[PDB]
């Protein structure tokens, strides 16, 4: 499931901003 | 017409403060530092208590040298100048600001309910009525900000706090900018970036409405519409023009999001001749009383649990670090107007 894929991904924690 | 009248008065108030910013309105020693509530590349936000009033606040501490190394000088000046000038029920207030030899300080309202991020991840996803309640508040907040020629540029659950009444408070104005016309800075958060940003196309307030589409999606789905293990893979999805929706998304919800997550700016809701009204008048919002929302008369989906003042159980724990102030002034010239 898409949800299971999300939960096993490395980006379910707080996401840092990008710039530059 | 009433909307135009309100915004016209709002702009007059904003411009007075914009042209004459408050500066140096407190000192570090006036605050008792209690606990870290969040962190960033060049600083942290701490729960503090103001000694003379006993009020609790959230104080952002920015290391000037770190701000300069990351080339965020002008963005930090933007942030402070804008935040001290704005006033809206769903925007956190900047109560004081000052600087010392080492750091910049922004003393904001403390919002004890914690980040939407924390609640959303824990509960999994919000119902559509729940997500709609939050979304409506962002819609009005963006209507307000954009009327002042401001662009917010970092919408995400991590930057939205829940207050004691269950309402949203938008914080984190680090990328906010006052711009008429067009701007080019590559900034934001990968999952929430509009295609024109990653394609270096030059962009405007339409990127905020794209981000709202991402936010509503993630609130109602429990995951964002574009995610991967690496940002480059995220960017490839965003520009691809494809998006898929959970089978539990209502047809009204899907229609709204297809119009917000529109790669073509000439078709993006929020960016058409009808402006924010194409959004406010969308079917998905038909039950939304925009005035009652603004007046805080609507019953929130939930109230966060609170155990007396200064309690922080709605926030994660972060590693603490003593504040040190150099005996030498760092980066005086760069931050002169702060
Ligand atoms: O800690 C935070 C930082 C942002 C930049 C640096 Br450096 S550190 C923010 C990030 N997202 C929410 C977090 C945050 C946490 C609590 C509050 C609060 O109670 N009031 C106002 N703003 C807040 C912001
Ligand atoms: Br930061």
């Amino acid at each position: 499931t898409t949800y299971a894929d999300f939960i096993a991904s490395g980006r379910t924690g707080r996401r840092n901003a990008i710039h530059d | 017409e009433s909307v135009k009248e309100f915004l016209a008065k709002a702009k007059e108030d904003f411009l007075k403060k914009w042209e004459s910013p408050a500066q140096n309105t407190a000192h570090l020693d006036q605050f008792e530092r209690i606990k870290t509530l969040g962190t960033g590349s060049f600083g942290r936000v701490m729960l503090v208590k103001h000694k003379e009033t006993g009020n609790h606040y959230a104080m952002k501490i920015l290391d000037k040298q770190k701000v300069v190394k990351l080339k965020q000088i002008e963005h930090t000046l933007n942030e402070k100048r804008i935040l001290q000038a704005v006033n809206f029920p769903f925007l956190v207030k900047l109560e004081f600001s000052f600087k010392d030899n080492s750091n910049l300080y922004m003393v904001m309202e403390y919002v004890p309910g914690g980040e939407m991020f924390s609640h959303l991840r824990r509960i999994g996803r919000f119902s559509e009525p729940h997500a709609r309640f939050y979304a409506a508040q962002i819609v009005l907040t963006f209507e307000y900000l954009h009327s002042l020629d401001l662009i917010y540029r970092d919408l995400k659950p991590e930057n939205l706090l829940i207050d004691q009444q269950g309402y949203i408070q938008v914080t984190d104005f680090g990328f906010a900018k006052r711009v008429k016309g067009r701007t080019w800075t590559l900034c934001g958060t990968p999952e929430y970036l509009a295609p024109e940003i990653i394609l270096s196309k030059g962009y405007n307030k339409a990127v905020d409405w794209w981000a709202l589409g991402v936010l509503i999606y993630e609130m109602a789905a429990g995951y964002p519409p574009f995610f991967a293990d690496q940002p480059i893979q995220i960017y490839e999805k965003i520009v691809s023009g494809k998006v898929r929706f959970p089978s539990h998304f209502s047809s009204d919800l899907k229609d709204l999001l297809r119009n917000l997550l529109q790669v073509d700016l000439t078709k993006r809701f929020g960016n058409l001749k009808n402006g924010v009204n194409d959004i406010k008048n969308h079917k998905w919002f038909a039950t939304t009383d925009w005035i009652a929302i603004y007046q805080r008369k609507v019953e929130a989906p939930f109230i966060p649990k609170f155990k007396g003042p200064g309690d922080t159980s709605n926030f994660d724990d972060y590693e603490e670090e003593e504040i040190r102030v150099s005996i030498n002034e760092k980066c005086g010239k760069e931050f002169s107007e702060f």
